[PDB]
C-alpha cells in the first residue's frame, strides 16, 4: 500500500505512487546494484535493460530530464512523440501499453514528481542531451560516382556516404527531418545526443515501432534482419559515428564491437 | 564445383516468384536450394546508384542503370541499348522488355501495382471466342490471390465499388491511400469523358505492414524505393533464408539431365568463372521470368528433348505476350503536379471487361504519377533559358507536364516467338534471347481506339505539345512463353504449373499464363507460384 | 587555385542568378570543367570581365548581349552544370549534384525530390502551391 507524504500535495503522492508503484519507470530506469536490486543511491539515474538504456530521468538540467519543458515531457509520456525524443522499444511499449491509456491528470502527476526527483548528473555532461546543434553534411555527391555499376554496399565505406544512401530518405541529409514531424530530427534529438550511444545503436538495429491512439508509427529495422537494408556491424558503426559527429553528441563513439554487443542483448 | 549441391526442391530464380515459392516451401518443411544467375543486390547502393544517375536517364524512365548488369547473367539496358535481348517484328518496340537479374528479380524495380485478373480473363476463349483459356478458373486461383496480397502488403480500393474488378473474398490487407493532387485531377477530369480513374491495387505500404514503414511518397517505385515502404521480391528470398532456404547468387542455370521417363534428374550452372555445378534435386521448379524461363528450356535440350525441355508441343517461347503500350506527353492547361505519392496510383479501369473483346482488345488507360522535375529541368535547360525565365519555366513545365498510357491485351500467338539468338552469346557462350513480337490485328484495332482516347484526355486537359508515340511500348509484363492448358499437344504446364512432358519440373513463371490480361500480370503470377507450391508439397508429402 | 574557385564561384552565382550554391559541388564542378576544357580558367576571367566592363546587372542582359559571342557556350555550360548537375550528356556522366541541383528547386515547394521525402506519409492530401510563386533559393 502506498504511503501519503503529507509533506507534499496530493499531485506529487499520486505522481510518486504512478512512478514507483504502477508504471514501475525505476524497474528498468533505475540500475540494478548488481544484486539485482535497484540501487538507492542512483533513482531514476538510467539503466541498461537488454538491448536498449532507459536514459537519466532525474531532475538534473543537463544529465537528465530537468532542462525538458513541462509541455514536452507530458507529450513523450503520453505519446512517446516529441521533436526532442521519440519513445523507442521498451519506453514504445510501456507508452503504447500503459501509459497512453492514463488520465491527463495522471501524467501531470507524474511530471509533477518527476520535477522533485534528486538530480544525479554524470562525469561527461555539459550540454542536455536534446541540446546538441547539427554540423553541416560532408556527403559528396561527386564521390558516389565512381561507386556506381556497384550492386551492394561493401565498397562503401563513408560514413556519410553510407548515412544518405541508407539514411537520408526520412531524416535529411541535414538530419533535421521531416517538416511536419513525422521522421524525427536527428539534431538535437536526446537518442543521439546521449554520451552513451547504445540507443543510437539499438533504434538502427531494430527502428522504432509505436502505435499510439491507434496509429502506428515505424522506422524499418537495418540490422542483418533486415527486410529494407541489412547493415553489418561496422557500417551500422559507420553510420552512428557520422551521425554523433554531425547531428548529435560528438563526444560519442560507436565501434562495431560495441554493435555486436548491443546485437547480442548487451551484457550479461 | 564437385559437390552435387542437393536439396528436395531446387528453384531457379530468385525474383517474386521462386522466392515466394522458397519461402511457402520452406514454412512447410522441405529443404530448398535457390539459385539466381545475378548477384546479391543491396536496395541503398542501387538507390545511390539512381541517386548518380544522370538526369536525362531519370526523365526519361531509365530503369536498369542503376542495377549494374553483370557479364555472365545481363539483363536488358536501353539508353545504351545493350543488345542483350534481340527484338524483331513489326512490332520489336513492344518487347523491348526490362529485367533486372539477381537475388529479388525484377521486382525490385517494379512499379508494385498488384491486380487481380477478371474472372472472364480466365476464360477468355469461353467467353469472347479469342486467345485461350486458362487451365483453371478465378474461383480456384482466389484463395493464392488472397494469400499473394497478404504476404506482399496490398493496398486496395476496399470501400468502393469499380464495376469491371475482380470479385473478392477478403478486403485488402490494406486500404489504399489517399490521392495525390495529380490523381485526384486527372480522376476529375477523365470523369467527364465516361472514364473511370480508380485506385490501382499496389504491393504498397498505407500503414506500417511486414515491419516495414509506410510509403511516404519517394515517388521512385520504379525503379528503388529507398526506404522499402513497398514489396520487393527480395523480402520473399530473405525470409525464406532466414527460415534455412539456401540461395546462391550468381547461378547461371544452363543444363538439364532427364532419366527415362523423362523426368528432372540434374540441373547444371554455371559461376561467373564458367566452373559447372551439377544440383540434385526430389522436384525442380524454373522461376525465371517469362524470358530466360523459355531460354533456359530451349538451351538445355537434350538428347531425350530435342528440340528443347518440355516441348513436345513445340510451344515453348511461342505465345509471347506483354501489354503492348502507346505513351503519349504533353503540359496540361492546368496544373497537374506529379509526383503526390506513388509513381502509379490510379488508372481506368472502364475498358477492362465488356463484349467489345469479341473484336478488338481491352484496354488499361493511365497517368503516370512519377515527378516531372528531371524532365521539365532538362526540357527548360535544353529550351536555351536563362535567370528567371529558366526558374519559371521549370516550375511550369514540371507543374503541367503529363504522362499518360494505354495498355493493350495481346493474343497469344505461336509466331510471337523465343528463340535462341543465332548471332550473340554471352560471357558465358549462352546464345541471347531472341523475341519476333507482332500485336496483332486485335491489338491494333484497340489501338485505333486507344489513340482517340488518349487524345480525348490530352483535349480535355488542353494539353501542348502533344507527343504520342508512333510505335508500341513495351509494359515489362513477360507471358504466355511457356502456356498452359489441359492438353499436352497444345501446353506446355498443365493447371498446377507442372510440366506435361516432365512430373518433376515445375515452371513458376508467367510465362504460363494464357491470356496476358487488361493489367499487370505479376499478382497473377505470385498466386499461381503459390499454388504450384501446394502442388508441390501434395507431391513430395 | 583559390582565385580560380573564387572566380567560379562568384561567376556561377550570377550566371544562375542564385547567391546560396555550395562551394563543394562548385569545386567538384570546377575540377571537371578545368579536366573538360584546359582554358575553363581564362573563359571565367573573360566572362567575367565583359560582366564588370559592361556592368551586366543579370545573367539575363549578359546572355542577350552575347549571342554571337564565343563565351556564351561556356556560360550556358555553366549554368546547366549548376541545374543538372551534370557536365556531360551521356549516361555515364558523372552526377556533382542531386538534391542541391537547382533544377529541382523551383518546385520543390510541392514536388518530391523522388528519393528524399517531401515529408511525411501521407503529405499529399494537401493542395499545392500555386504555381506563379517562385520559391526562393
Ligand atoms: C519497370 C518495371 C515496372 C513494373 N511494374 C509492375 C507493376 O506495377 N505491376 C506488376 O504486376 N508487374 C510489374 N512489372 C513486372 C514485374 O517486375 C515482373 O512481372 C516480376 O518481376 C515477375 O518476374 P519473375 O519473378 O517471374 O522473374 P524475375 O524476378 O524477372 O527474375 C527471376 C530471377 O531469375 C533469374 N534467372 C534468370 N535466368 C536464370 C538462369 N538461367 N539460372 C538462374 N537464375 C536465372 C534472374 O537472375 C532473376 O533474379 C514491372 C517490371 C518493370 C521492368
Ligand atoms: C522499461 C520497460 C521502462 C519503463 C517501465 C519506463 N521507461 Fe522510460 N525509457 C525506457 C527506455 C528503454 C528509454 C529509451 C528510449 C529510446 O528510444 O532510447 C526510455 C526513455 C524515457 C525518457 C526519454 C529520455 C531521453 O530520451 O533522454 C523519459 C523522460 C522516460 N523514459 C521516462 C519514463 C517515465 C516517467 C516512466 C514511468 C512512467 C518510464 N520512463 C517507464 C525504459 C522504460
Ligand atoms: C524512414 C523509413 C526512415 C529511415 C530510412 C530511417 N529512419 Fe530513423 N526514424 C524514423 C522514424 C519514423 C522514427 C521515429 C518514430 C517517431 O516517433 O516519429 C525514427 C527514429 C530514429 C531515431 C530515434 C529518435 C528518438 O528515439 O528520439 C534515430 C536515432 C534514427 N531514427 C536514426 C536513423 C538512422 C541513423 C537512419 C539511417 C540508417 C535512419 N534512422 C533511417 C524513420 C526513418
Ligand atoms: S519509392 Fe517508396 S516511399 Fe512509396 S512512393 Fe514508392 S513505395
Amino acid at each position: 500500500p502506498y504511503v501519503f507524504d503529507h509533506t507534499h500535495n496530493d499531485d506529487w503522492n499520486r505522481g510518486r505512487y504512478l512512478v514507483d508503484e504502477l508504471a514501475h519507470c525505476g524497474e528498468c530506469h533505475t540500475p540494478r546494484n548488481f544484486l539485482l536490486a535497484p540501487n538507492q543511491s542512483a533513482y531514476l539515474a538510467g539503466a541498461d535493460i537488454g538491448s536498449w538504456r532507459a536514459p537519466n530521468i532525474t531532475n538534473a538540467p543537463q544529465s537528465g530530464i530537468g532542462s525538458w519543458s513541462d509541455q514536452d515531457l507530458f507529450q513523450y509520456l503520453k505519446t512517446g512523440k516529441t521533436a526532442h525524443a521519440r519513445a523507442a522499444g521498451p519506453m514504445a511499449e510501456a507508452i503504447e501499453h500503459s501509459l497512453q491509456y492514463l488520465p491527463d491528470a495522471d501524467i501531470s502527476a507524474i511530471v509533477t514528481y518527476l520535477r522533485s526527483v534528486p538530480a544525479k548528473a554524470e562525469s561527461g555532461q555539459t550540454v542536455a542531451n536534446f541540446e546538441h546543434a547539427g554540423r553541416p553534411s560532408s556527403y559528396s555527391v561527386a564521390n558516389a560516382n565512381s561507386r556506381r555499376s556497384n550492386s551492394t554496399l561493401t565498397k562503401t565505406t563513408d560514413g556519410a556516404a553510407l548515412y544518405e544512401a541508407v539514411c537520408a530518405s526520412c531524416h535529411q541529409s541535414d538530419g533535421k527531418g521531416s517538416k511536419d514531424g513525422y521522421y524525427p530530427s536527428l539534431v538535437g534529438n536526446t537518442t543521439t545526443g546521449q554520451l552513451n550511444p547504445n540507443d543510437l545503436i539499438a533504434s538502427i538495429l531494430y527502428g522504432v515501432d509505436r502505435t499510439t491512439d491507434n496509429h502506428e508509427i515505424l522506422m524499418p529495422a537495418f540490422g542483418p534482419d533486415s527486410l529494407v537494408q541489412p547493415l553489418t556491424d561496422e557500417q551500422i558503426a559507420t553510420i552512428a559515428d557520422y551521425v554523433l559527429s554531425h547531428f548529435g553528441n560528438a563526444q560519442a563513439t560507436v565501434s562495431a564491437d560495441a554493435v555486436k554487443q548491443v546485437r547480442a542483448g548487451g551484457k550479461q | 564445383s564437385n559437390e552435387t549441391l542437393s536439396a528436395d526442391v531446387v528453384i531457379i530464380g530468385a525474383g517474386i516468384c521462386g522466392s515466394l515459392l522458397a519461402h511457402k516451401l520452406v514454412r512447410n518443411g522441405l529443404s530448398v536450394l535457390l539459385l539466381d544467375a545475378g548477384p546479391r543486390r543491396d536496395r541503398s547502393q542501387i538507390v545511390e546508384n539512381w541517386r548518380n544517375m544522370p538526369p536525362d536517364n531519370k526523365s526519361q524512365y531509365d530503369y536498369a542503370t542503376p542495377y549494374p548488369s553483370v557479364p555472365w547473367a545481363p539483363h536488358t539496358n536501353y539508353f545504351p541499348d545493350n543488345n542483350y535481348l534481340i527484338v524483331k517484328g513489326p512490332d520489336r518496340t513492344a518487347y523491348k522488355q526490362g529485367i533486372i537479374k539477381g537475388v529479388g528479380g525484377t521486382t525490385w524495380h517494379w512499379a508494385a501495382s498488384s491486380w487481380r485478373y477478371l474472372p472472364n480473363d480466365f476464360k477468355l476463349h469461353s467467353t469472347y471466342g479469342v486467345g485461350r483459356d486458362y487451365a483453371m478458373s478465378y474461383d480456384e486461383l482466389e484463395p493464392y490471390y488472397y494469400e499473394a496480397e497478404c504476404e506482399m502488403g496490398v493496398m486496395g480500393p476496399n470501400g468502393e465499388e469499380i464495376t469491371p474488378s475482380a470479385p473478392r473474398q477478403n478486403p485488402w490487407p490494406m486500404t489504399s491511400m489517399p490521392y495525390g493532387y495529380g490523381d485526384r485531377t486527372f480522376t476529375e477530369i477523365v470523369s467527364k469523358l465516361g472514364f473511370s480513374n480508380t485506385p490501382v491495387p499496389q504491393a504498397r505500404n498505407s500503414r506500417p505492414y511486414d515491419g516495414r514503414p509506410q510509403c511516404c511518397g519517394n515517388n521512385n517505385c520504379m525503379p528503388i524505393c529507398p526506404i522499402g515502404a513497398m514489396y520487393n521480391g527480395v523480402y520473399a528470398a530473405i525470409k525464406a533464408e532466414k527460415l534455412g532456404a539456401k540461395i546462391i547468387p550468381n547461378a547461371v542455370v544452363y543444363a538439364m539431365e532427364t532419366d527415362a521417363k523423362n523426368r528432372i534428374t540434374a540441373i547444371s550452372f554455371y559461376d561467373p568463372d564458367k566452373q559447372s555445378h551439377r544440383v540434385v534435386a526430389k522436384t525442380f521448379v524454373i522461376a525465371a521470368n517469362g524470358i530466360e524461363t523459355p531460354k533456359l528450356l530451349l538451351l538445355a535440350a537434350n538428347d531425350r528433348n530435342p528440340h528443347g525441355i518440355a516441348n513436345s508441343s513445340d510451344l515453348v517461347g511461342r505465345n509471347m505476350m506483354d501489354h503492348p503500350g502507346i505513351g503519349m506527353s504533353f503540359q496540361s492547361a492546368e496544373p497537374i503536379w506529379a509526383g503526390g505519392g506513388s509513381v502509379q496510383m490510379s488508372s481506368i479501369t472502364n475498358f477492362r471487361d465488356g463484349d467489345f473483346r469479341s473484336e478488338y482488345a481491352a484496354t488499361q488507360i493511365g497517368y503516370n504519377n512519377t515527378a516531372q522535375n528531371s524532365r521539365a529541368g532538362m526540357k527548360a535547360l535544353s529550351m536555351g533559358l536563362v535567370g528567371k525565365k529558366l526558374d519559371e519555366e521549370i516550375r511550369r513545365r514540371t507543374a503541367h507536364g503529363v504522362d499518360i498510357y494505354a495498355n493493350h491485351e495481346v493474343l497469344p500467338d505461336p509466331n510471337n516467338r523465343l528463340v535462341l539468338s543465332k548471332d550473340y552469346k554471352d560471357a558465358l557462350g549462352i546464345p541471347h534471347p531472341e523475341v519476333t513480337y507482332d500485336v496483332g490485328e486485335y491489338v491494333r484495332k484497340s489501338a485505333a481506339i486507344s489513340r482517340q482516347r488518349l487524345m480525348d484526355i490530352a483535349k480535355a486537359m488542353g494539353g501542348t505539345e502533344i507527343e504520342m508515340t508512333p510505335y508500341f511500348t513495351p509494359n515489362n509484363h513477360i507471358t504466355g512463353g511457356t502456356i498452359m492448358g489441359h492438353d499436352p499437344r497444345d501446353s506446355v504446364v498443365d493447371k498446377w504449373l507442372r510440366t506435361h512432358d516432365h512430373s518433376n519440373l515445375f515452371l513458376a513463371t508467367g510465362a504460363t499464363m494464357a491470356a496476358s490480361g487488361t493489367v499487370n500480370s505479376t499478382l497473377t503470377m505470385a498466386a499461381l507460384s503459390l499454388r504450384a507450391a501446394d502442388a508441390i508439397l501434395n507431391d513430395l508429402k | 587555385n583559390r582565385d580560380s574557385i573564387s572566380d567560379f564561384m562568384q561567376l556561377s552565382a550570377f550566371a544562375t542568378g542564385h547567391k546560396n550554391l555550395d562551394l563543394n559541388i562548385g569545386s567538384a564542378l570546377l575540377l571537371a570543367f578545368e579536366a573538360q576544357k584546359h582554358d575553363f580558367s581564362t573563359q571565367i576571367k573573360a566572362l567575367r570581365e565583359h560582366i564588370t566592363k559592361n556592368n551586366y546587372q543579370d545573367v539575363e542582359a549578359l546572355d542577350a548581349a552575347m549571342k554571337d559571342d564565343p563565351l556564351h557556350p561556356t556560360l550556358i555550360q555553366i549554368i546547366r552544370a549548376w541545374y543538372s548537375g551534370v557536365i556531360e550528356d551521356e549516361t555515364n556522366a558523372k552526377v556533382y549534384a542531386f538534391e542541391k541541383a537547382l533544377m529541382y528547386q523551383p518546385s520543390r515547394d510541392v514536388v518530391v525530390i523522388p528519393t528524399y521525402a517531401h515529408n511525411g506519409p501521407n503529405y499529399w492530401v494537401s493542395e499545392p502551391a500555386s504555381v506563379d510563386v517562385m520559391p526562393a533559393f
